[PDB]
Formats: C-alpha cells, sequence, structure tokens
C-alpha cells in the first residue's frame, strides 16, 4: 500500500521517469504499472507474481 | 520476382487485421474491469 | 501480462516452419 494505492506484486527498480508531479504510472488498457515511494522518491515497477 | 519486394514493401492486411482485431477484443476484456454494472463501486476494497 | 490472462506459445518455430518451406523448394526445383 502506497499512500492509498492498494496492490500485489514484486517491487523492483524501474528506468521510467515521471514529471516532477506525478506520483504513479499506468500502462495500457490503464493498469498500475510503477508507483514512486514517498519517503526515497524511487520509481519502481510492480510486475504480477 | 525481382518485382516481388517492390509490391510488398510499398500489402498484409490480411494478416495485419487478424493479429490486430485479436488484440481489440483481448483489451476491450480488461476494460471491463472498470464497470459499476448497476454496483455502488467497482473496487472490492471498497 | 496481467491478471489471469496468458499467451501459449505455438508447438512449430518460426526454424521449424522455415524448415518445411524450404524441403517444399528443394523437392520441386
Ligand atoms: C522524509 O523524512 C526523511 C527522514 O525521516 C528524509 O530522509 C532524508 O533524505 C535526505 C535526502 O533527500 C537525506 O540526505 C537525509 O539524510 C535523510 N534523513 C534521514 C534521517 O535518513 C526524507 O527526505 C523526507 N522526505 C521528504 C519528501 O522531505
Amino acid at each position: 500500500n502506497f499512500n492509498g494505492l492498494t496492490g500485489t506484486g514484486v517491487l523492483t527498480e524501474s528506468n521510467k521517469k515521471f514529471l516532477p508531479f506525478q506520483q504513479f504510472g499506468r500502462d495500457i488498457a490503464d493498469t498500475t504499472d510503477a508507483v514512486r515511494d514517498p519517503q526515497t522518491l524511487e520509481i519502481l515497477d510492480i510486475t504480477p507474481c | 520476382i525481382g518485382k516481388i519486394q517492390d509490391s510488398l514493401s510499398s500489402a498484409l492486411g490480411k494478416l495485419q487485421d487478424v493479429v490486430n482485431h485479436n488484440a481489440q477484443a483481448l483489451n476491450t476484456l480488461v476494460k471491463q474491469l472498470s464497470s459499476k454494472f448497476g454496483a455502488i463501486s467497482s473496487v472490492l476494497n471498497d | 501480462k496481467f491478471n489471469g490472462l496468458t499467451v501459449l506459445p505455438p508447438l512449430l518455430t518460426d526454424e521449424m516452419i522455415a524448415q518445411y518451406t524450404s524441403a517444399l523448394l528443394a523437392g520441386t526445383i
């Protein structure tokens, strides 16, 4: 759970670059696939188990 | 035979349509997971 | 990729299909 974003999956270092106001990203078909850690400000991918 | 390459490079619509049509149906299936269908919400955590 | 949706690979690889077509081509010529 990332400040409201509830989900399940494996967290890994990403290679995306958000804009300096965006918290999380979605893929095509509108499903969350990356988030930013509120504390460390790093982008992490979310892959299904 | 040397002209075939021009006719194809400038054609594979029958193969592209079947791949694209199936992908559009699969994406349409996923887009149904964000509808209420006559409920208070679409999210089980609510 | 997602929730409960998967894609199964074909039994025949693209290399195996090329082998079938080269055998037909070598036979007829
Ligand atoms: C939230 O608080 C933590 C500390 O609890 C902050 O962590 C600091 O981060 C900076 C780099 O941005 C480091 O140089 C400090 O050493 C960190 N402090 C500690 C105690 O580890 C964090 O930056 C804060 N987040 C925000 C957005 O302000």
